[PDB]
Formats: structure tokens, sequence, C-alpha cells
């Protein structure tokens, strides 16, 4: 039979009817640093100011100065329409947990 | 304590002030009820 | 039967502490108090009592207290149960919370056996090969697709 | 002392659905009387959208719950008569629901009549005044309205919720039906009270 | 080792999702979790004042008369209302243990 699921949609929830935290949780907050401080250590490009000799401390800063080129996706629900509704997160506007 | 369930959920909810779920008023009522007591008037003369 | 409820050995009488609002609203501690703890449960047999009070009467047994009772006095009564089990040292609330909230999804009281893994998440099929029997598990997968 | 119990709370239970009685209530001496030579009891109650519910309370050493005859033939009496029928009550002793015929002709009596509600209930569904038990949490209906506004804000589907049987007593004493919602409102040593919403799904027996 | 492993693989599918509620893949099985939303490592053990006061003494620490408001009337109703509905709460967890 048709084994292969049918391709989805994206939709993006409008940023003002977002319903989850506007704070990063401690889970996403680690996941958004080891993602940035390997791409570090695949190029090495980056905006931020000081330097730092190991990947790790410049993901940090980057998260801490709100740098991070990267987005955060919640997928909030799988419709059996077809629709994928996700909330899209810019963790240079959200709140940063206790990351000591 | 009026806006603390938004704790839950966001602050662009609290800006926008859209309701809030019953279950999430609930689970807020134990703060609203020590901050009540904590933050009465005959506690907090002495701050500004 | 010739005397006493069926279902209980033995019935002792011990002494309890329970509170109370007095008339000035002050609330009290009471410790001149006796209840009668049973050996043996009967729910519907201590209900019967007219010495009995029928709206108070606490069961040890979840089984007898989800037939009588229902599935959410039967939730608070795997609550009540597993903590006395844990003692003085107990987990916090929500981890009893945990178990009597997923044992009492589905309206009846599953166990952590097979059985009620099967009741729960009959279609994970992986999760439950990997608990107890993979070839039987196996075989109904594939036989009922 | 069953009897007693059923006596008192059957009416407290007729109240708390919010029906009229529609016989005057008989004494205690005179009903035992009934239940031992006539078989059974019946309590007609009306119900605020006019349906009728009927109750059968079933003497334990009657004929009608040891031979499947008697209650085929009672029951298809009574649901042929012209009455705005919207829900039986047969209250049986404990073991009757072990008996198999008398459940299949329970169940075939459902089947010959699909818009008329039949349940079968123990003893003990009604020797209490349910929702005042203690250890009863607060169950209350809510409305298809509200649960679909509250499973929309949610992106949920009713088969997501915890469920709950239509035979469960709070629910049986609430009048739920399979496809409704019911919200409860207990008790919590963590946030000292929660809100659940509960889907009831089909009585077991 | 017996009990750990049957109470693991029974419970290891409930995880939190974005609503603070505990689900199996898609279906409930807390509304919120533990109740109240929050970690188990991050709570203080807290003494609530009210609870054991009488109508008088309630009355006498916590009501304000400094100012003649019909706002400090509304806010002493708010702790009484809280006073009672803990111990009306508690109370019957106290019945059916």
């Amino acid at each position: 039979g048709f084994v292969q699921a049918s391709s989805q949609t994206l939709v993006i929830i409008p940023d003002n009817e977002r319903i989850t935290s506007n704070v990063l949780t401690t889970f996403e907050a680690t996941r958004l640093v080891a993602v940035r401080a390997q791409q570090l250590a695949i190029n090495g490009s980056t905006m931020l100011k000081k330097k730092y000799s190991s990947p790790i401390d410049i993901a940090k800063q980057e998260l801490f100065n709100r740098k991070i080129p990267l987005l955060v996706m919640r997928c909030i629900k799988v419709t059996p329409e077809g629709q994928k509704i996700v909330e899209i997160w810019n963790p240079r506007e959200m709140g940063i947990p206790l990351l000591d | 304590c009026k806006n603390l369930p938004y704790v839950f959920i966001n602050n662009i909810q609290e800006r926008l002030q859209t309701p809030i779920p019953v279950y999430l008023k609930r689970a807020a009522s134990l703060m609203r009820m020590l901050i009540r007591i904590e933050l009465a008037t005959v506690k907090t003369l002495n701050i500004t | 039967t010739i005397r006493g409820i069926p279902g209980i050995k033995n019935a002792n009488v011990v002494k309890l502490m329970r509170h109370r609002v007095d008339a000035q609203g002050k609330l009290v501690r009471l410790d001149n108090i006796y209840a009668i703890k049973t050996n043996g449960t009967n729910i519907f047999g201590a209900m019967l009592d007219d010495n009995i009070d029928p709206y108070t009467i606490v069961s040890s047994s979840i089984g007898d207290t989800m037939e009588l009772y229902g599935i959410e006095a039967a939730r608070q009564k795997i609550i009540s149960e597993i903590r006395t089990v844990m003692g003085d040292k107990g987990p916090n609330h929500r981890h009893l919370l945990m178990y009597a909230d997923l044992m009492t999804r589905t309206g009846q009281v599953t166990s952590l056996e097979k059985a009620g893994l099967n009741a729960r998440e009959p279609s994970n099929v992986l999760l439950r090969m990997a608990l107890s029997s993979p070839v039987q598990v196996l075989t109904d997968a594939a036989v009922d697709s | 002392m069953a009897m007693q119990k059923l006596f008192t709370y059957i009416y407290e239970f007729i109240e708390y659905r919010k029906m009229v009685l529609l016989e005057e209530k008989v004494p205690y001496d005179k009903f035992v009387q009934m239940v031992l030579n006539t078989g059974f009891f019946r309590i007609n109650a009306e119900t605020l959208n006019h349906g009728i519910v009927s109750v059968f309370i079933f003497g334990a050493n009657g004929k009608y719950v040891h031979h499947g005859g008697d209650m085929r033939t009672l029951l298809t009496n009574t649901l042929n008569e012209k009455k705005h029928y919207e829900e039986l009550i047969l209250i049986v002793d404990k073991p009757v629901l072990s008996k198999k015929n008398i459940l299949d002709i329970i169940v075939e009596q459902r089947a010959a009549n699909p818009t008329i509600v039949i349940n079968i209930y123990p003893y003990h569904l009604f020797c209490i005044n349910i929702p005042k038990v203690s250890a009863i949490p607060k169950h209350k209906l809510i409305t298809q309205e509200e649960a679909q506004e509250f499973l929309g804000r949610e992106y949920l589907q009713p088969q997501d919720l915890m469920q709950i049987s239509a035979s469960d007593p709070p629910v049986v004493w609430l009048g739920g039906r399979p496809g409704d919602f019911v919200q409860i409102e207990r008790p919590s040593e963590t946030a000292m009270h929660a809100v659940v919403i509960r889907f009831i799904t089909k009585s077991k027996i | 080792g017996y009990a750990n492993r049957k109470a693991i693989f029974g419970l290891q599918s409930c995880i939190v999702d974005y609503y603070r509620r505990v689900s199996i893949d898609t279906r409930l099985v807390q509304q919120l979790y533990g109740e109240d939303g929050l970690d188990a490592r991050q709570l203080e053990t807290v003494r609530f004042e009210t609870i054991m006061l009488s109508d008088q003494e309630l009355e006498d620490k916590f009501k304000y008369t400094g100012i003649q408001s019909p706002l400090f009337e509304e806010e002493f109703s708010r702790l009484k209302k809280d006073r009672d509905k803990y111990r009306q709460i508690f109370l019957n967890v106290e019945n059916f243990n």
C-alpha cells in the first residue's frame, strides 16, 4: 500500500498567538549552545567581539549576548489533513535560564 | 495576583490579556494565596 | 454469619487525631477520637452499619475503593497506599501523582504488568516487546497488522 | 440492610438528578412487601425535557434475576408501554451482574430498542449519597460548546483526554452518557486543588 | 529490580509537552505536571500563617485599619476566603486517609 506518508505544510503560528513560554528551557538553551558550538567547530565564523579559545565559550557568550544565529521551533501539532502547526521563537529575544 | 497564571503561558498573552484556562488559574492558587498573606498591607508599610 | 460483617477478621479500637474549626473560627487538633481499624475490607458491609459513618470509610483496598466509589476516588487511593509503603523518606507528592494518573487514565485501574501496558499502549509493539516477551508480542503484531 | 439504604438513597438519587417523581411515595414496609411479592419495585420520574425515567429495584430472591424469560417479558412489556421513555435503571443484586443470561437479555433489549438507554446497576451504587462521599471529588458535566472551546485552545481531540466510564458512580449520579465531558475539580496536595476534564466512554455492563 | 523495571516500562512514555501537560504521544495523563507545573528540585517548605488563626486573631493581625477605604475590607475578605478554602480542602483530604 501507500507506505510513503504525504508531505506536510509548515504552519507557523503568528507571533501574537504563541502560547508557549518566552523563556528558554534548560534543555533548549543546552541544545542551542551545543549546536552552535559544533557549527563553530565547523566554520569558526562568529560576530562575537571578545576572543575565546574554545567553541563552547564562544557559543555560551553568543547566547548570553543575544547574538546566536539560531531559531527554536516548537512543534505544536500534526493535523491529519497535512498541516504541521509549529511555533518559531527567537532566542535573541527570549529569557535565558540559569546556566551556571 | 490577577496576572499570576500568565507565568504558565508567556508575556505576550499577558500583555494582550487573553483569557486564561481554568486549570491554569487553579495551578496558581497556592502562590496567589501566599502572596496575599506575605504582601498584606499590614506587612508592607515600610516598603516603598 | 452469626455476628459481624463479612470479610473482616479483627476489629480493633485506635486513637487518632483530627482537626476541626471551633465557633470562634480557630482550627484545633482533637486527640480524643476513637476509630475502628478492621482486619479485612468490606466497604459495602461497613456502609450498611448504622454505627459507622458511611461518608468517611477509609479502606486500604484499591479494588474495593474503585468498585464502590469510582476512578477518581481510586486515584486518591493509589496515592494514599503508595505513600504508606514509602514511609518517612518517601518521594515528593508529584511522583505519587504520576503513578496514580497513569494507572487510572483509561477510566479503569490498570497495572504495571504487561496487561496494563497492553491496555494503555496496545499499538506500541516495540515497547511491549522490550518489557516481557518479544516473540509472543511480535506474533500478535504481525497477525493484527 | 441494603433495602433500607436503597429506599432512601434511590429517592436521593432521583432528586440529585433533578427529576420530579410521578407516583406517590409509599412507606418502607409496603415497599419491602411489594419487592417480596411482586418481585420488584417501580419508581417513575420526569426529567426537565419531559423524558420519563423508570427505576426497577429487583429483589435478590425474585424470579426476574434467576430466569431470563421473566426478565425478557418484563422488559419487552415495559418498553412497549406508550410512555416517553429515555432511561431505565434496573437495580439488581451484585451476583446478578455475573449471570450471563440476564445480561444477554439486557443487551438484546438494548439492540431491539436503540434510542432508549438501558442500564443495570448493583445495589451499592444507590446505598449512599454518592456525591457527598468524602473521597469522591466534585464532578460536573460540561456542555459540548465549552468542551469544544477548551479542546480547540489545547489543540486536542476528544480521544486524547483521560476517559471515564459511564457506569462510574459519580457519573451515574450525574447522568453522564458516552460522548459527554465531565469536569472534575479535585483536591491536590501540591497545588491545593486541580481541574481535569474527562471524556465519558461506554458503560462496562 | 523486578519492581523497578516494571514501573519504568509502564511510566517512561510520560513526557512533558509544550502545555506543561503529561501525555503518551497524544493522550493526556495529566492536565498539568504535578498539578502545579513545577520541578521537584525548585521547591521550598513555607508556612502559611493564616491557617491556624481564629476569626479574631486573623482580623487582629491582617486587617489594616490605617486607611478607611473599602479596598482594605476587600483585601481582608480575600484573606478569609483563602483561609476558609484551604481549611475545607485539606480537612477533606484528612477525611479519606
